[PDB]
């Protein structure tokens, strides 16, 4: 009825009950807030439970642009037919943009802070607000197209509205799809899992469904073991700009203000390049500014990311551990001995074990990420295959992929090949020293850090008509 | 479906043209293998007090997340060959790739 102050279990709620004893909740009457995900099928008994994916499987920036018609035009700049997408008409970011502010009645960025009342921003996804430095990459995506369509008008003037949008559009989802293959993967999987799960692209394959699994939700949430229990803001010499420059992430979660009215995006990006990640450790999983502090600003009470992982993948009635390692040909552990084999820490096994009775029962997330690391990659072998086999059918499967025959020319393919994330820094923020080439590898300042002339920008002469 | 297109759609709709809802907006999962529930159809493994799971009583998340994702932050180990901003991507190009909507 109202998972979000009732802790009744009435449909669509799944309330998360208290365990005896509990580092933080003494009220066990009391429950973490749970609204189970929307079924495809409302009320039926015949279909088994399945759940929505309001957007668009494919890599074309679609949280940049939006999955939905109204969204998209609500989104873009019609006041004139220089195609660009709309901005932030009250706030700038030392002249340049800010992603514009969304109409909302729950809005949950106003309650981070009631004196600055900066509410929610409007990205082509709900969750752009969520953190300054998912804000911050939101930001700089939407500057980059104004940025494209700007260098393509000056280019071709007898371009209109829409071909400009279409355009800039068609060049950012690829190099959300450069960065994503070429840059980001390797570094997920390691090279073993990339050259297994993703080998040198064919061509365009009709056959290969590209939408996501419903298991890929919950097995791609292994980020939450790369959390960092601080926002890190840098000066210009990426050193702690005061104040706040270690802000703990229970105080960063939604807070809107601290991008519009606390440096922009600038200092944020800054710290992005330079601090480390969080290492997945199988003693040290998640951190519990997300375990023990989530959405804690604007909520009844602070959530458990890892724990809302773990039953959104039973409301999505997911199988457990064993039935996936399976599905990847992997072997199956059936006692801790072997599951202690499996993980390389009886330890660990032992904790599962204890918890789940078997394997088979370790809820997918919990498998996942307690599964030691691949060479030069952040997961074991498990995430790497359910991470691997969807990148590969989303890439195989797209028909306005990059690479595919008649998407680009085999000149704007050489121009684009050209393009990295550092690149896009340079041009949309007021950030000089980037980090050197991988982006995602790089964490140490100056050691792993260049300026913003030692990089080649993306020539557009071949799109010229 | 147009016999020649030059964009993308907004809903993705169109991109496979035999089966054009196939990566489109506001549509089913794909499973890759049969869902798993205590009444095997809708009802999540957790939902009924006393139901069992393959034989083995249901573990709480929370307590999961008490006793095997929980450590002191202090002890944190920074990661040597990966930046904030790795982190940061993936969340980013995940936001490109799926929204389960709640009521
Ligand atoms: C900013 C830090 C992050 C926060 C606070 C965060 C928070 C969340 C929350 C609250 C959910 C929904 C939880 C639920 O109720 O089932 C979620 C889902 C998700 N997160 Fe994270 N997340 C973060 C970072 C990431 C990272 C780094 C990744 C992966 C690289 C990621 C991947 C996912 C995925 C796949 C989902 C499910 C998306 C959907 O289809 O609705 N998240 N995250
Ligand atoms: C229309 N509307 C309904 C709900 C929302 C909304 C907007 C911002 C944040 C959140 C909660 O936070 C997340 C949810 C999720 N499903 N995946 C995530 N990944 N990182 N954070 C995530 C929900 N908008
Ligand atoms: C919503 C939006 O972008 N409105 C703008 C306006 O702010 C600006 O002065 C001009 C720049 O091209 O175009 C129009
Ligand atoms: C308009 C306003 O209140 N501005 C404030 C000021 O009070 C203070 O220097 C600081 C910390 O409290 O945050 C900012
Ligand atoms: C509790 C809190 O977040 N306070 C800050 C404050 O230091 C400053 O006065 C203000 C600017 O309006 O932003 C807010
Ligand atoms: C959708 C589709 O065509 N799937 C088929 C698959 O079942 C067969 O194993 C394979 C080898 O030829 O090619 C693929
Ligand atoms: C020529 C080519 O690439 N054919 C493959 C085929 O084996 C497979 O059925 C399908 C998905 O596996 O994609 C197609
Ligand atoms: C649903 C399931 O378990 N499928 C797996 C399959 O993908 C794999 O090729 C093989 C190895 O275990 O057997 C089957
Ligand atoms: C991070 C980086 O490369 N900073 C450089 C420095 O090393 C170099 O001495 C100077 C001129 O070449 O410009 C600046
Ligand atoms: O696709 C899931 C995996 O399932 C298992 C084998 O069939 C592999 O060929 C594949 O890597
Ligand atoms: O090993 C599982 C399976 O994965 C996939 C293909 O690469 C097969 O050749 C392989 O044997
Ligand atoms: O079910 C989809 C996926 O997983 C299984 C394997 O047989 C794969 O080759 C296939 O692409
Ligand atoms: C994307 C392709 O489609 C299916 C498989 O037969 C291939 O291995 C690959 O996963
Ligand atoms: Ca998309
Ligand atoms: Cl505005």
């Amino acid at each position: 009825v109202n998972c979000e102050t009732s802790c009744v279990q009435q449909p669509p709620c799944f309330p998360l009950k208290i365990p005896p004893n509990d580092p933080r909740i003494k009220n066990q009457a009391d429950c973490i807030p749970f609204f189970r995900s929307c079924p495809a099928c409302p009320g039926s008994n015949i279909t088994i439970r399945n759940q929505i994916n309001a957007l668009t499987s494919f890599v074309d920036a679609s949280m940049v642009y939006g999955s939905e018609e109204p969204l998209a035009r609500n989104l873009r700049n019609m006041s004139n037919q220089l195609g660009l997408l709309a901005v932030n008409q009250r706030f700038q970011d030392n002249g340049r943009a800010l992603l514009p502010f969304d109409n909302l009645h729950d809005d949950p960025c106003l309650l981070t802070n009631r004196s600055a009342r900066i509410p929610c921003f409007l990205a082509g996804d709900t969750r752009s607000s969520e953190m300054p430095e998912l804000t911050s990459m939101h930001t700089l995506l939407l500057r980059e197209h104004n940025r494209l369509a700007t260098e393509l008008k000056s280019l071709n003037p007898r371009w209109d509205g829409e071909r400009l949008y279409q355009e800039a559009r068609k060049i950012v989802g690829a190099m959300v799809q450069i960065i994503t293959y070429r840059d980001y993967l390797p570094l997920v999987l390691g090279p073993t899992a990339m050259r297994k799960y993703l080998p040198t692209y064919r061509s365009y394959n009709d056959s290969v469904d590209p939408r996501i699994a419903n298991v890929f939700t919950n097995a791609f949430r292994y980020g939450h073991t790369l959390i960092q229990p601080f926002m890190f803001r840098l000066d210009n010499r990426y050193q702690p700009m005061e104040p706040n420059p270690r802000v703990p992430l229970s105080r960063v979660f939604f807070a809107s203000w601290r991008v519009v009215l606390e440096g922009g995006i600038d200092p944020i990006l800054r710290g992005l390049m330079a601090t480390p990640a969080k290492l997945n450790r199988q003693n040290q999983i998640a951190v519990d500014e997300i375990r023990e502090r989530l959405f804690e600003q604007v909520m009844r009470i602070g959530l458990d990311l890892p724990a809302l992982n773990m039953q959104r993948s039973r409301d999505h009635g997911l199988p457990g551990y064993n039935a996936w390692r399976r599905f990847c040909g992997l072997p199956q552990p059936e006692t801790v001995g072997q599951l202690g084999t499996v993980l390389r820490n009886l330890k660990l096994a032992r904790k599962l074990m204890e918890q789940y009775g078997t394997p088979n029962n370790i809820d997918i997330w919990m498998g996942g990420v307690s599964e030691p690391l691949k060479r030069k990659g952040r997961v074991g072998p498990l995430l790497a295959c359910i991470i691997g086999t969807q990148f590969r059918k989303l890439r195989d499967g797209d028909r306005f992929w990059w690479e595919n025959e008649g998407v680009f020319s085999m000149q704007q393919r050489q121009a684009l090949a050209q393009i990295s994330l550092p690149r896009i820094i340079c041009d949309n923020t007021g950030i000089t020293t980037v980090s050197k080439n991988n982006i995602f590898m790089s964490n140490s300042y100056p050691r792993d850090f260049v300026n913003c002339s030692t990089l080649p920008a993306l020539n557009l002469a071949s799109w010229r008509e | 479906c147009p016999e020649q297109d030059k964009y993308r759609t907004i809903t993705g709709m169109c991109n496979n043209r035999r089966s054009p809802t196939l990566g489109a907006s506001n549509r089913a999962f794909v499973r890759w293998l049969p869902a798993e529930y205590e009444d095997g159809f809708s009802l999540p493994y957790g939902w009924t007090p006393g139901v069992k799971r393959n034989g083995f009583p249901v573990a709480l998340a929370r307590a999961v997340s008490n006793e095997i994702v929980r450590f002191p932050t202090d002890q944190l180990t920074p990661d040597q060959e990966r930046s904030l901003m790795f982190m940061q991507w993936g969340q980013l190009l995940d936001h490109d790739l799926d929204f389960t909507p709640e009521p």
